[PDB]
């Protein structure tokens, strides 16, 4: 018996990520046997760990948790440092409209820990966490759970399968902090302090937990990991556009008729996902903007782009949040403002004082309080939280806004008057 | 002086033995000391300091850190309401008005029978459901107040 | 070391005893056993006299695994007042239906059985000792033979073990099919190279056996015993479950079960906490219709409270539990039992090999519907007329569950008549 | 007929390693049929010479013993447990999964002599049944593409 969870809607074209998990319950450890589960980690452990490396790399899975690192590559980095090594799952999901993660995490937990034991195994790790956030008790009951399944049928502990290979995975708990998805946080946490970002260089593969070489991957990404051995990395490569290869999720939220997760290929368009897949707009009024998390606001002369990790590609962590012509953008954007404000771990000056800043004069604005001054001040703040951050956060917290003030500048002119 | 209770011990133990290193239990400890006590009792901190071989000063500034924990309100249910962009687009203030309505306390109160308190919190990873609440561990959308009245008659 | 692969059964200890390392599915190696205290009770029982051990096996009230229950220290009493040479045999050959108890001490800590058959063949004098283990369990071969050079090598076996003046070589055989083989006259003609037919009994092995010769067999669960009798001394392993039926009990438990798998209990525990409290009750939350012991017994849902120990009244028996549910056809069930025992008479006596074959034979053409009036009362009279003239306990028993089936579901049996 | 040097070599391993040679007779015959894919009727004679035996009797014991096939050559034994759990948990279903994918029944082997399927009694691992075995290894049966990707590291 597990806490209550709401039933998010998943729908897939391509049924990997979403083959069980599109069905809104726990999936144990026998039906996820009967589908071949765990043949991945039998077949992985029958190769060479530089094989697995070499697999991944080619298969061009890209880190999804929403910078779209080469994960191939990543591993690599680690391996050519000394260890012991260490590998890490993030599961510290807290993105605004992002909600791809838990539904791998508490419907289909032996696909995360299968894809987590092989690639500890590519790493030579013989301890790997779980890091997820306090806010999904479910999800962290469910893995513990599940990892007893997996103990039970051989998978990890000494000698897995006969292989010499060993693995302890600990699954860890956020207890509030965005921050702590941060991979620098997230190992500060880990260690059992507070969730402060670390200066990088060093990236957590040269110096991590422990200061030892430590991988950090997203839920999604370690996911993938058992397709890529199973099917073989040409066979991942045809899935989607080959240069953007494999299954992605995609959280779609806001004002569609059927928000939810759905796995599609990368090539899908923005356009596809809101109208041909997520049924279209509530009330069918005209798209507005698409929030891409907290990161990009996208206009409705966007929504031809791929989703994919180019250049011109939706990128990011493939949420979709959509507003339509009726929602207020400045309105918006203070939301935006509040999270950063709340979020910011204070250690960076520009970062502490802008992210709060930015949030005070922004609500001014909004309730039509702000002076000339609070006006010329918002618009300094907001291009001043970056300098001098040592993480991502303070390098966008100011992003989204910008973009809303470029892409929608006769809403904001309403306000200014 | 200030102990903890046996089963409460136990269980702290637990997780202090269940990581390779003892302070990596800190969180699931505070967790465990919250879900007992309906918050974080300022005494509780020297002894779980002591349990994790921690300085005590260590152990203030991750409980100040981490916004789930409480050392002010005991509260038996925390309602945790996300305040972030979706469900704020979707109806927050709704589920807001609806919890005012039932319970008679806004963001941030507790009933006078220490029975629930009102968290605001920011985006809680369920945005296709907004807007979202949870009842302690349990999470759920907000539909009307009738189905949240129904909802809330099953914590007593 | 590679080993052929296993299937990973559950198990389960309230006790941490017989399973304290087995519990864990995979090999235990010397260096584990050791680290863990092992091979300190051979070390103590060397410095004791056989008469002592033979004392304190018989004053822990062990009784026999293999399901006879015959006490073991009196077994041992009975070898040690023949002249010798002596031979000890652990009977390895486990091949009931619904039994493999034996084999997760044998494929996960095989040195717990090889320091009990160190001691045993001490206290009786024995310095030639065999473990026979069926053709079927071949991990179970190779994981024996790799323990006993590790064995040999740290100095518990061999000449003059650990300057005792005590010499011991323990030789692995292999079965080849036949579950007669694990009638212990059967099992010593198959060690002297011959077919597996059971012997005329008196005498017992201990009085004559192999070669002729004084021997005792004993069951690897038995044996598994002796190192904590001698460890804790007999008052202490006295103290663990009902002062007459001491000691730990494995309890294999499959069919409709929830948790199929291997229960260390003390046989105070009854049946219904075997199925309920341990094993997660029944699947689909189904109703109990029978529980079979192994091919022995069947028990009624009216008969689940009973307690899992050698009583009058017990469940007795391995400790066997196959629970079938209230959908499970009950002469479908009796034909597989049927079959099997027609698969196994040796032939050797007459209403034993033609009963067997008659009773299946019947019995299908009853299920199939196709039995004439006659085939009906042949199936009853052939039923209850295995047994005579049979000189050892298959012929005694074969009918025995059918029976069993016979007064306990009349209703079901009805139907097919 | 006679024992390739590296068989005869290991046969005399087994010989050497009771006290009495005769006690061999099973690891040899295992031995035999590890190395033939059954057991030749020619090979026989030769063992009951190595094992100071008459040939009768070592033609009793390969008859009396299940395990040896003397019938059908076969790289892969796949034995299937038919008796009372697996039968209850599945046997059937495995059976149909085999037929499916090797198109073969038991008793059966293959055309290309790779697999034969082999009905056997408890192999003493019930709490996961349905059980089978491919040669030395054994495996719970959970389904068919389970099934298949398990019969396809055997080449
Ligand atoms: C899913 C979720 O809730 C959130 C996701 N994010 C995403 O976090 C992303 C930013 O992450 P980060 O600052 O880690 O990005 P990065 O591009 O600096 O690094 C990406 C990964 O590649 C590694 N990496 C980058 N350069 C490297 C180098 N030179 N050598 C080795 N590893 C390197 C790095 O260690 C990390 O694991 C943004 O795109 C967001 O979409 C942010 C907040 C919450
Ligand atoms: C574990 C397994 O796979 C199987 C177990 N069994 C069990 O085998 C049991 C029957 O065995 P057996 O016919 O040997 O029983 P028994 O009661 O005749 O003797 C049991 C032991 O006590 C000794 N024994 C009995 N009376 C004796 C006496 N007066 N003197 C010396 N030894 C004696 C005897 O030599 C044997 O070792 C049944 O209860 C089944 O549960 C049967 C088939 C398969
Ligand atoms: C403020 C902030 C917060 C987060 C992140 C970044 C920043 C700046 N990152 C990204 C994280 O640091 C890292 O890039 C990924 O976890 C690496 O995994 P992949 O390469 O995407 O598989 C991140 N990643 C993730 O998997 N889950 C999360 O919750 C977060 N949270
Ligand atoms: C047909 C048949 C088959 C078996 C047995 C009996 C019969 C009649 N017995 C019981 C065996 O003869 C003997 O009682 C025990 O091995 C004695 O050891 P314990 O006294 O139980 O330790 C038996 N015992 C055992 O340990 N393993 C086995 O596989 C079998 N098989
Ligand atoms: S940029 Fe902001 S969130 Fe990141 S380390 Fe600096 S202050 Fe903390
Ligand atoms: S009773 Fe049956 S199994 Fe036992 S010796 Fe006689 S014929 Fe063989
Ligand atoms: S914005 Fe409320 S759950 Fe995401
Ligand atoms: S009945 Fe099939 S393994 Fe026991
Ligand atoms: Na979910
Ligand atoms: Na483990
Ligand atoms: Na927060
Ligand atoms: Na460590
Ligand atoms: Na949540
Ligand atoms: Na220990
Ligand atoms: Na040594
Ligand atoms: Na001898
Ligand atoms: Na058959």
């Amino acid at each position: 018996s597990y806490p209550a969870i709401p039933r998010i809607y998943a729908e897939t074209t391509l049924n990997m990520l979403l083959k069980r998990a599109k069905k809104p319950r726990v999936h144990s450890i026998d039906e996820y046997l009967k589908d071949g589960g765990y043949q991945a980690l039998e077949k992985a452990l029958n190769m060479s760990p530089e094989e697995i490396i070499d697999w991944v790399d080619k298969s061009t899975l890209r880190g999804r948790g929403g910078a779209g690192f080469p994960t191939g590559k990543k591993w690599k980095f680690a391996v050519q440092n000394p260890g012991p090594r260490y590998f890490i799952c993030n599961a510290d999901e807290s993105e605004p409209g992002t909600f791809k993660d838990r539904i791998i995490i508490e419907r289909d937990p032996h696909l995360l820990i299968e894809g987590i034991i092989i690639s500890s195994y590519a790493i030579g790790a013989n301890e790997a966490y779980i890091y997820i956030r306090g806010e999904y008790p479910a999800g962290y009951y469910i893995l513990r759970d599940a990892i007893e399944e997996a103990k039970k049928k051989g998978f990890l502990g000494k000698n897995i399968l006969g292989s010499g290979f060993d693995l302890e995975i600990y699954v860890a708990r956020g207890a509030g902090a965005y921050i702590c998805g941060e991979e620098t946080a997230l190992i500060e946490s880990l260690e059992g302090k507070r969730g402060h970002p670390r200066l990088k260089p060093p990236y957590p593969v040269q110096k991590g937990l422990w200061g030892k070489p430590t991988v950090v991957n997203n839920v999604e990404t370690i996911a993938n990991v058992p397709f890529i051995i199973s099917m073989g990395w040409e066979e991942y490569r045809y899935i989607g556009p080959s240069d953007y290869a494999g299954p992605k999720l995609f959280p779609v939220s806001g004002k569609v008729k059927k928000p939810g997760v759905y796995e599609l290929p990368m090539n899908t368009t923005l356009r596809e996902v809101i109208f041909k897949y997520a049924g279209g707009t509530l009330g069918n009024k005209k798209v507005k903007a698409v929030f891409s998390g907290a990161l990009d606001c996208f206009s409705s002369e966007e929504l031809d782009i791929p989703m994919d990790y180019s250049p011109l590609g939706f990128g990011g962590t493939g949420t979709v949040i959509v507003l339509t012509e009726e929602d207020d953008i400045v309105e918006a954007a203070l939301k935006i403002a509040e999270f950063y404000e709340h979020e910011t771990c204070g250690q960076c000056t520009p970062c502490r004082v802008g992210c709060y800043e930015q949030a005070n004069l922004l609500e001014k604005i909004y309730k039509g309080e702000a002076t000339e001054q609070d006006w010329e001040g918002f618009d300094f703040v907001n291009r001043n939280i970056q300098p001098t951050s040592i993480c991502g956060l303070g390098a966008v917290a100011g992003r989204l806004i910008r973009q809303t003030l470029e892409k929608f500048p006769e809403e904001w002119e309403k306000y200014r008057k | 002086e200030f102990e903890f209770p046996e089963e409460l011990k136990t269980k702290l133990q637990e997780h202090i033995n269940y990581f390779p290193k003892k302070r990596q239990a800190i969180l699931l400890c505070l967790h465990e000391i919250q879900n007992y006590y309906g918050y974080i009792p300022p005494e509780s901190l020297k002894p779980l300091a002591d349990m994790l071989e921690l300085p005590l000063n260590h152990v203030e500034g991750v409980v100040a850190f981490y916004d789930m924990f409480d050392r002010e309100d005991k509260a038996k249910y925390r309602i945790r309401v996300c305040v972030s962009i979706v469900c704020h687009l979707m109806g927050t203030n709704k589920l807001l008005k609806a919890l005012e309505n039932i319970l008679g306390i806004k963001p941030g109160e507790v009933t006078p029978d220490g029975k629930f308190k009102i968290v605001p919190v920011q985006c809680l990873g369920a945005c296709s459901e907004a807007p979202v609440f949870m009842v302690n561990d349990d999470e759920y959308k907000f539909e009307s107040e009738v189905q949240l009245n129904e909802i809330l008659s099953r914590y007593t």
